[PDB]
C-alpha cells in the first residue's frame, strides 16, 4: 500500500497507489489518475476518470460497470488499476504529499529572523541570525552587546519575538497573514492580523520576520 | 451613468436556504463621481464584511451581461470564483437553458454562492428558486415566499413569477407581483399646505382609497391624459410672447405670490 511513480509512458512519474503487490516479482497493481483526452483530440493534464464520456465517445472501450478497459488495455474501476512492472516503478523515495493523499521534524530558519538560546550555558541570548545548514547550522547570531559570534546548532535555538514587531506565519492554518504579536506566553504566540483584529496564536516554530507590507 | 434606482437598493439580503447571497451589482471606484460615500459598494466593502463575519463566499454569479460596473479581479484576488453567466435578454426571463447553466455552475460549490444582478431582484431570484426547486428539492412556493421575505419581495415581475409557476408548480396559482415599497421610484425625476401659516380644519390625505380617487375625478373633470397635476400652466413672458395680446381678447388681474 506504498506509493510509486512510473518510469516510461505518458503517465511518467505521476503518483500511483500501490494497490496489490503480486507475490511473482514481476508486476504489481498500481492505482492511477488518467491523463488522457478520452479519444476526442488525438486522431494532458490529470484528471478524474470519466466512464460516461468513454462510453459517448466509443472507441476501444469495454464496460463492466465501475471496471472498464480502454485505449491499449488501461485497466480502471470506479481510477486506473493496472499492472506495472517493479523495474519500470522506483519503489524507494517516493514521499507524497498531503494532496496527493487526498486523491489516494522540519528546520527553517532564514537570515535576519531574531532567536533565543533555550537550553546550555549561553541561555537567554537573542541574535539576528546570519547564515542557515541543514541539520547542524552552527549558526552565527549577533547577539545583544556582544560583538563575537558564537555558535548554536537548530536543537538549542527556537524563534524568539519580541512583543510588538513584524511577523508573518510560514505554515499552517494561520499561514499567509501577517501581523503584530502582542503578549509571548511559553509557546503561545498570540496575535493581530493587519487584514482583521482576530486573534491568532500560533506556535513559536512557526513565526519569522519579515517587514514587508501584507498583501490582502 | 450608475444604473437607475441603484442608490436606494439595499446591498444585500438575507442567506437564502443558507447557501445564496442576493445582492444588487457592485460599482467600482470609477464611479465615485457619482456616488456618494454613504452609498457606495465597492467588490472590497463586500469581502471585508465577508472577513469581518469570518465568511467565506466560494463563488460569485454575475448576472448582468456586463463588465462596466466593476473589476472583477476585485473579487477574484480574494480568493472568491467569478463567473459572469449571460441571461436571455429582450426582458425576458431566464431561459431553461440559462437556469441550467446556473444549476451545473453551482451544484459544484460552509460557503456562501453570491448572486447578482443590477439590482439583484428579478434574474438574482428567479435563478436561486430554480436552484431551491430542482436541485434542494424546495417547493416553489416556499422559494418565492422565502426569496421575498429575505430580499425585499424579491421578485416583483409578474412574468416572472408566472414562469416560475409554469415550470415547477400551477400556473394559475402564480402570485400577482408584490406592491412596490416607496424607496423604488424616488429618482424617477407637499406634506406643508400653506408655507409658513398652520392652518385649521386642513389636513393631507394620505389614506390610499381616497388620495386616488379625488385625484381620479380632478384627471376626469380636466381631461388630462397624463399623469400629475392637471391645471392650467401659465408661462413667463418673453418679447415674443406680449405679441399674443394683439391677436386676441385678454383678461389681467394682478398676480399675488401664493400657492396653486
Ligand atoms: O452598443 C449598444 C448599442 O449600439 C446596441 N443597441 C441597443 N439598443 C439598440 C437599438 O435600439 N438599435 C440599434 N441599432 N442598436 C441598439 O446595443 C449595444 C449594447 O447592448 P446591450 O447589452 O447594452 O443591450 P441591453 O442589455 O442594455 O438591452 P436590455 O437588456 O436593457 O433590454
Amino acid at each position: 500500500k506504498s506509493w510509486v511513480r512510473l518510469k516510461r509512458g505518458i503517465y511518467k512519474d505521476d503518483i500511483a497507489q500501490v494497490d496489490y503487490v503480486e507475490p511473482s516479482q514481476n508486476t504489481i497493481s498500481l492505482k492511477m489518475i488518467p491523463r488522457i483526452d478520452y479519444d476526442r483530440i488525438k486522431a494532458p493534464p490529470q484528471r478524474l476518470f470519466d466512464a460516461e464520456k468513454i462510453r459517448s465517445l466509443g472507441g476501444d472501450v469495454a464496460s463492466d460497470g465501475d471496471f472498464l478497459i480502454f485505449e491499449g488495455n488501461r485497466y480502471s474501476r470506479k481510477f486506473l488499476f493496472k499492472s506495472f512492472a517493479m523495474s519500470a516503478v522506483i519503489t524507494e523515495g517516493v514521499k507524497p504529499t498531503l494532496s496527493e493523499l487526498e486523491k489516494f521534524r522540519e528546520h527553517n530558519f532564514q537570515p535576519g529572523d531574531n532567536v533565543e538560546v533555550c537550553e546550555g550555558e549561553l541561555i537567554n541570548l537573542q541574535g539576528k541570525i546570519l547564515s542557515v545548514d541543514g541539520n547542524k547550522i552552527t549558526i552565527m547570531p549577533k547577539h545583544e552587546d556582544l560583538k563575537d559570534m558564537l555558535e548554536f546548532p537548530a536543537q538549542e535555538l527556537r524563534k524568539y519575538f519580541k512583543m510588538g514587531d513584524h511577523v508573518k506565519v510560514i505554515a499552517g492554518r494561520f499561514e499567509g497573514d501577517t501581523g503584530l504579536i502582542v503578549r509571548v506566553e511559553e509557546n503561545f504566540v498570540i496575535l493581530f492580523s493587519d487584514l482583521t483584529m482576530h486573534e491568532l496564536k500560533v506556535l513559536p516554530r512557526d513565526l519569522q520576520l519579515c517587514s514587508e507590507t501584507a498583501s490582502g | 451613468k450608475i444604473p437607475p434606482r441603484w442608490l436606494n437598493c439595499p446591498r444585500r439580503g438575507q442567506p437564502v436556504a443558507g447557501r445564496f447571497l442576493p445582492l444588487k451589482t457592485m460599482l467600482g471606484p470609477r464611479y465615485d463621481s457619482q456616488v456618494a460615500e454613504e452609498n457606495r459598494f465597492h467588490p472590497s466593502m463586500l469581502s471585508n464584511y465577508l472577513k469581518s463575519l469570518k465568511v467565506k463566499m466560494g463563488l460569485l454569479v454575475d448576472l448582468t451581461n456586463t463588465s462596466r460596473f466593476y473589476d472583477r479581479n476585485d473579487i477574484e484576488k480574494e480568493g472568491i470564483k467569478y463567473i459572469k453567466l449571460q441571461c436571455k435578454g429582450h426582458g425576458e426571463c431566464p431561459t431553461t437553458e440559462n437556469t441550467e447553466t446556473f444549476i451545473r455552475l453551482c451544484e459544484r460549490f460552509p460557503e456562501l454562492i453570491g448572486v447578482h444582478c443590477t439590482h439583484g431582484f428579478n434574474r438574482t431570484g428567479f435563478l436561486i428558486c430554480a436552484f431551491l426547486v430542482e436541485k434542494m428539492d424546495w417547493s416553489i412556493e416556499a422559494a418565492v415566499a422565502t426569496f421575498a421575505q429575505a430580499r425585499p419581495p424579491g421578485i416583483y415581475k409578474g412574468d416572472y413569477l408566472k414562469e416560475l409557476f409554469r415550470r415547477y408548480g400551477d400556473i394559475e396559482e402564480a402570485p400577482p407581483p408584490p406592491l412596490l415599497p416607496d424607496w423604488c421610484f424616488e429618482d424617477d425625476e407637499g406634506a406643508i399646505f400653506l408655507e409658513g401659516v398652520t392652518v385649521k380644519g386642513v389636513t393631507q390625505v394620505t389614506t390610499q382609497p381616497k388620495l386616488g380617487e379625488v385625484q381620479q375625478k380632478c384627471h376626469q373633470f380636466c381631461g388630462w391624459e397624463g399623469s400629475g397635476f392637471p391645471g392650467a400652466q401659465p408661462v413667463s413672458m418673453d418679447k415674443q410672447n406680449i405679441k399674443l395680446l394683439d391677436l386676441k381678447p385678454y383678461k389681467v388681474s394682478w398676480k399675488a405670490d401664493g400657492t396653486r
